[PDB]
């Protein structure tokens, strides 16, 4: 017989040296690396460590995710021995109503909102950075959308000796790499710095629906899950008094903090290949071993969310993880993110890596600086397929053009490239404006705001308020539209000259403001802007 | 079949009660290597007048009678090119008889250093079983006809240049190809040897190119002993 | 055939007579210790108990610790068979919130606090020594945040006829070696002696999450834990009368004594490499073996903060534990704690064991007198390698340099020490100061007194209050900042002339007040201060 | 935890627990500042004989006397019943601080005994029945359960589940000030026993083995 010490099915010289899993006549076969047949059909060399059932520590073995005989939700690159299977789930918000405690048709005020999961750091100079949480933070809009509507207070109509309710429609996201069955987790709504408005605990199995991954629980095809509406079971609101509604409308920004309850795993049966969910395996056995013995990375290439996968690596001071093969730095990103090298320069669907930003907490840094040291190099970019990854390191790869506040979000750019971001018009008009704008460009930007300029030069802002920039519109063919009729009183751009010039500017997501000022300033004087479109009159029509 | 018996065999070659000595277990590792190719073929190789060594650890050429004298005046002698003879470990010296250099390491650890032996043994004993006289002892003909161009996965017993030159010759039974050509007809047969006696993967041999497993088991179901004594024979 | 009689794997000669583990190509191997050969690759040589399942009596093995095969949140230093795994959690205190029972907005009384794990010796004169349990004693703020606050009492108007109720934020902390999994202990709030005010007790079953070793439960990036604060089921508040509030007012202290009951205990299972929370083991059937088979060894080098581990030495009475192997004081610091021989010298990164005082209690100081007459010395530092332990050793090494109070926490060094610590200046201006002052020097200073001299030499103290001393901060690159703002309404320090000289005090927690003195001393007249900061006035700026 | 003493085949090991009392308050049953009077006592573990000639001596039980202080601790205090203001149609209530404490050679583990306290002859005011398995701490051989660093248990203070107060009418209370002793008669109702298992040595509560099964075999067979 072949020895076979962590007793999954692949043998133990197999795993060391080398090993695929190739279709012959129809039948699979599990073979050693054989060099020449094996790189003409496109395989892949795996390598695991012959000790650990499963070298990633998640509930599913070297065997059955080589060979395919998996769950079929798990995620495609989850199908490698050498990268964890686990859910991250957090909770997005889509939309608020706030009202007072008990006519009331006006006295409400409902807001749209914006969702992103953070990463929160260290603080800057004046105050190891990352941990293992789900949370999440809104952004109420703070623009309006009726015509007059203001003083959101007064708005509502709120005294000192008021409380306020507060309803809102979430979502779950799963964005890691296994999914949910069951139960889903019990997140927790925070304002401020700890004042916790209420704890979401929607029943379970109530459901027995999936949670998939890179999928919502409520699909965008069916209604969101609304807070405390319905009251069947759930007598109680969600109240609000006057001095926390005072901090809720001085900063226009909650909190979700998620955590990591989930239910059961399903497991493949060999007699006849049901995936079925075992009550013996459990979430929360698997997930502090995965979070051990494995190398965090996170990545926003995609789009600007962050998204985290973990790679199993070494520890030297551990027998049993130095059986897992050695993870250098490239091939920890060309198999869990999706990097390539065409020619020789890894690159992410045309972005080359010199592009992105390397940021460590500290004994990553210091781990990584010996390295440096001992490799005699300056460049990391240059060496890095030599680059050693241990367990328990924790990367932040992100995008070089932009800049970050706290948590990570991108929330600005340099000058630069917003003027180059806006040099294809497709139409020009007085009604609006057609361009392409780029996706992630626009992520960043707050709004804009338009002005007239004289044939001698003047400045006359149309839209002089605080709360209304979002003149921008985007269609679903792709193109965005800008319009000048949103704020005076559905009329066009009113141009006394034709040689007169034109002015639109841009305020990105950290120059913009949410509250008036000290006394009344609901002028756009002091905010940054860029120019970004000066034609003339006569060429727009 | 208790808890305590599983996890006491679970551990069986993990605790090395009996160590005491560091170039005394790479001896046992090379003997338990040989010792499971059959007899049949360490008999041919001593009637042909071939040698075998368990030298020490001196790769490039301390040892005294691998020398500074005949020696490989090549470019392969791997499964690729390399043949870089500071960093090798196994030589075969028959210039005037056949002998065997093999440098003693830990063979039942590695598998892919435990391979290169049976690849040089089989290179070894290549030409009097691939051949009867003077020819190519025509079932051996009809094996490489049937796997020149019959099976695209049966281009893993043949090399680079071997295949281009089968694909540009195209009807290889002539005389005039065979002795242009027969180092990589003991190659062929010698990767096959190798893969058929290395442990882990034998049924790769069987799967990808399932004829020529048919003539090895053939050949170690009794054309070894048959060969064996034949040579015996004829040397009376 | 071999002989095995404790059943752990490891058969017995190894385990007398030393054996290591290797990792060979990727197959661990358990091998004996031959010396030329094993020395080389850096390895550890290794000695148990034949007789022991677990030579430390904790639940994991002699194989399972050294091999690796172990619930991996299981701490480095406790892989060692001789090193017992234990967890030691204790509660800490976030600030309290001070409301009287039923307007009421600027009639509560919200402070900081100060938790520290105490260790209580043997009182001096005129009142084993060192007790097991796990106690912590909160320390409230005595300075002001309100610019006009006073008198407790009447700040909040609290008459003997009244009664007052504690609101409070805790959040445990493992500093131990081994994890919690599902439990959480139920610790008590005892006031002035033996007053307890209420008993914590937390939800059974009201979490899932795994308490790592040096972690805590509500993460510091989340919430903390608030007492009786959620209300409905349990209303029932933390009440103190009119005497219990003079006394607390009084004293300004609370004690938090913690118990031991912890969950169960995560083991390895073979088949498939599963930590999974085994109903059969428990920390209670474990912790009273740990208790009487060890030797205890507290130790604050790394901080000032109290970290006790315990290691299995031999006791002479039993034959069973006869059997461990001898260790002698010095190993048992190398091993428990991270010392080592750079050049001959055992020392602590950097600081030398000369630095550090011994204390042991009754029967360890006769046990050890009678071991340094046999040995002939009276250096202990000298023959450290020559100490031999047994079982219920308590040993207690600490800083030279501070002074400690009766519950072992640093409460003020030398004032040698303090001057040399100020010599790094940074920034001299009229409104602050910049210094880079020790993390350890800054644990001990309860405050800074800020007067003037003149070029004569006069004395005019700006903060002249016992409770005013609090102005200093700290920016979280590495600079602490003095500030005269504070106390000077909201004006910068008047330089009446250039020649002058201000001078700064600074005064350690073992001679602050924190009440007002006897008759009506509400200055700073009866303080004890060490000077700091005496320049020139036009070297500042 | 089993005593060093009792690890020769010839010693048994058995525990031996009592109530220790600490200090006392008392009151009259409902401004009660300086209505009360607290007294500091002392706790001592009896062996009760025979009388000399004129009314085997030794039996198996666990009891203990307490000692009320008689003397002052203000400067002009007097006069108990007129200090706490009582009258004939009057009943005082009681409440102290007591601590458990083994003297024997082995541990008990989860349950504690059940004591009463009888005043003057058989004049039993109360029964403290300490609620068994709302704790799981131990009661070593020569140590407190509530040990010396942690706060005593007061009896029927906190009222979680104890509606009843102690009660004591004018003429208990008489007698008490002209005796100023109790007495705490404790029985043997102990938990578990601990035992060693033979494939890892976990000593491990077994809920098969009792002190009950073999307290009366240990007090049959051997010489005290
Ligand atoms: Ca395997
Ligand atoms: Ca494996
Ligand atoms: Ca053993
Ligand atoms: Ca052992």
């Amino acid at each position: 017989t072949v020895p076979d010490r962590d007793n999954d099915g692949i043998p133990d010289s197999l795993e060391v040296e080398g090993y695929t899993v190739d279709v012959k006549n129809k039948r699979t076969f599990l073979s050693p690396w054989i060099s020449n047949i094996h790189e003409k059909k496109g395989l892949t060399k795996y390598k695991s460590s012959p000790e650990k059932w499963s070298t990633a520590s998640d509930p599913y073995s070297d065997f059955e995710k080589v060979t395919g005989r998996i769950d079929g939700n798990v995620s495609p690159e989850a199908n490698h021995p050498l990268v964890a299977a686990y859910p991250i789930v957090h909770v997005d918000m889509e939309n608020i109503i706030l009202s007072k405690n008990e006519d009331s048709q006006t006295r409400t005020i409902s807001k749209n909102t914006s969702t992103s999961r953070t990463h929160t750091s260290e603080v800057h100079g004046n105050a190891a950075g990352f941990s293992n949480s789900n949370s999440s933070t809104v952004a109420i809009d703070h623009s309006l959308s009726l015509a007059g509507e203001r003083t959101w207070a007064e708005t509502m109509g709120l005294n000192t000796a008021d409380t306020a309710r507060l309803n809102a429609n979430i979502r779950y996201v799963n964005t890691g790499t296994a999914p949910i069955y069951n139960v889903l987790p019990t997140t927790s709504l925070v304002l401020g710095k700890n004042q916790t408005l209420a704890t979401i605990k929607a029943k379970e199995n109530q459901l027995s629906q999936i949670l998939a991954p890179n999928n919502y629980y409520p699909s965008k095809n069916l209604a969101p899950i609304a807070l405390n509406a319905q009251d069947d079971f759930s007598s109680t609101p969600i109240t609000m008094n006057y001095n926390q509604f005072l901090e809720l409308e001085k900063t226009k920004q909650l909190r979700l903090d998620t955590d990591q309850v989930y239910g059961n795993i399903a497991t493949y049966n060999f007699e006849n290949g049901r995936v079925r969910v075992d009550t013996g395996s459990n979430w929360s056995e698997v997930l502090p071993q995965i979070q051990e013995t494995t190398a965090r990375i996170i990545f926003n290439g995609k789009d600007l969310n962050l998204v985290e996968r973990r790679i199993a690596a070494v520890n030297p001071s551990d027998p049993l993880e130095t059986t897992k093969p050695d993870m250098t730095l490239k091939e920890a990103l060309k198999i869990a993110f999706g990097f390539n090298e065409p020619n020789g320069n890894l690159q992410y669907q045309g972005k080359d890596i010199t592009e992105f930003d390397f940021n460590f907490d500290q004994q990553t840094s210091q781990n990584i600086k010996n390295q440096l040291a001992e490799l005699n190099a300056t460049n990391i970019y240059t060496v890095l397929d030599k680059i050693k990854l241990n367990a328990k390191m924790n990367i932040l790869i992100r995008d070089k053009r932009f800049h970050y506040d706290r948590n990570n979000i991108a929330v600005g750019a340099d000058e630069s490239v917003v003027k180059e971001a806006h040099r294809e018009v497709i139409n020009s008009s007085t009604e609006g404006l057609l361009l392409n704008i780029d996706k992630d460009i626009r992520k960043i930007l707050s709004g804009y705001i338009v002005e007239i300029e004289d044939t001698e030069g003047l400045k006359e802002v149309i839209n002089d308020r605080y709360d209304m920039l979002n003149i921008s519109s985007l269609r679903q063919d792709g193109k965005t539209f800008i319009d000048f009729k949103k704020y005076n009183d559905k009329l066009p751009l009113y141009i006394s000259n034709p040689n007169y010039k034109v002015n639109v500017y841009a305020v990105t997501k950290e120059n913009t403001i949410i509250n008036p000022s000290e006394n009344g300033d609901t002028s756009t004087n002091g905010i940054k802007k860029i120019l970004i479109f000066s034609k003339k009159g006569y060429e727009i029509g | 079949k208790t808890e305590k018996e599983k996890f006491k065999d679970s551990i069986n070659n993990l605790v090395k009660t009996e160590f005491t000595n560091e170039t005394l277990d790479k001896i046992q590792q090379t003997q338990d290597l040989l010792k499971k190719i059959p007899k049949d073929v360490l008999e041919i190789y001593s009637e042909l007048g071939g040698e075998i060594y368990f030298t020490d650890i001196d790769l490039v050429e301390h040892k005294e009678l691998q020398d500074l004298s005949e020696e490989e005046k090549n470019s392969m002698n791997s499964r690729g090119e390399k043949v870089p003879f500071a960093s090798r470990f196994v030589f075969e010296k028959k210039r005037e008889t056949p002998k065997l250099i093999i440098n003693i390491k830990d063979y039942a650890i590695n598998s892919e250093q435990s391979k290169e032996v049976y690849y040089e043994i089989g290179k070894g004993i290549s030409l009097d079983i691939i051949s009867k006289d003077k020819s190519l002892d025509p079932e051996f003909l009809n094996l490489i006809k049937s796997l020149s161009d019959d099976s695209d996965s049966s281009d893993l017993l043949f090399s680079q240049k071997f295949k281009e030159k089968l694909e540009l010759n195209n009807k290889s039974i002539d005389i005039n190809f065979i002795k242009e050509n027969l180092t990589e007809f003991q190659h062929a047969f010698s990767l096959a040897f190798s893969y058929y006696f290395a442990p882990d993967h034998r049924t790769v041999l069987e799967l990808y190119a399932p004829d020529m497993f048919e003539y090895m088991n053939k050949l170690e179901k009794g054309g070894f002993e048959k060969i064996s004594e034949s040579l015996k024979k004829e040397g009376v």
